[PDB]
């Protein structure tokens, strides 16, 4: 059996780490809810 | 029992100790994860339990207690924050500027941030606070990180 155990609040934090990056990639998506990239 | 608005962990003890395997949103009474998360499994939150409501494994996504509550969607152009609750570790907001995923039908957001496969779930939020979808299914590219789609659901 699985449970849940609060984390926290959903608010937007100013200063937060700002990392990442924006790839635009060309992806497919199968009836299994699974991505692949084409 | 506890069905105060918030993220929250999803855990099992089926492994050894206690493992997460999953993030969800609790909002208006509703409890929102990712379908690989759970597999469409009971929940309990403390002496109470949680019923899968509505659910679909091609959107990857689940709904607890009534029907999928969140609708903001990413403006296509602002930064957005990935609330990451990852597995033994306290929740932090990561800041990023999402990609894109172009598909046979249209676009999704994208968001680059790598983290463990338990962090499953975890909300994407705008300026506002609002949840624009959940973190937890994506592609690995070639370098062997992980980039997720800003997955959201339809209100009714
Ligand atoms: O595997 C992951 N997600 C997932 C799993 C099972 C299924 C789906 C998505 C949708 N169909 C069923 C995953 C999630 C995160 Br967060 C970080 C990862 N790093 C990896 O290498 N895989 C993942």
């Amino acid at each position: 059996d699985m449970y849940i155990e609060r984390a926290g609040d959903i608010t937007w934090e100013k200063d937060a780490e700002v990392t990442g990056n924006s790839p635009r990639l060309d992806v497919a998506l199968d009836e299994s809810g699974d991505f692949s990239l084409v | 029992g506890e069905t105060t608005d918030g993220v929250y962990r999803v855990m099992t003890r089926r492994l050894l100790g206690s493992t997460q395997v999953g993030v969800g949103v609790m909002q208006e009474g509703v409890f929102h994860t990712m379908w690989h998360v759970t597999k469409g499994a009971a929940l309990r939150s403390g002496e109470g339990r949680l019923d899968p409501y509505w659910g679909d494994v091609k959107q990857d996504l689940v709904s607890y207690c009534g029907p999928w509550k969140l609708d903001a969607a990413w403006d296509g152009l602002s930064e957005v924050q990935l609330l990451a609750v990852p597995p033994g570790e306290r929740a932090k907001n990561i800041q990023t500027l999402p990609g894109i995923f172009k598909t046979k039908d249209g676009d999704i957001g994208a968001v680059a941030l790598d983290y463990p496969a338990g962090t499953s779930g975890s909300p994407i939020l705008d300026k506002c606070g609002r949840v624009i979808g959940l973190y937890g299914n994506g592609v690995v590219i070639k370098n062997g990180s992980y980039v997720s789609a800003i997955t959201q659901g339809k209100r009714e």
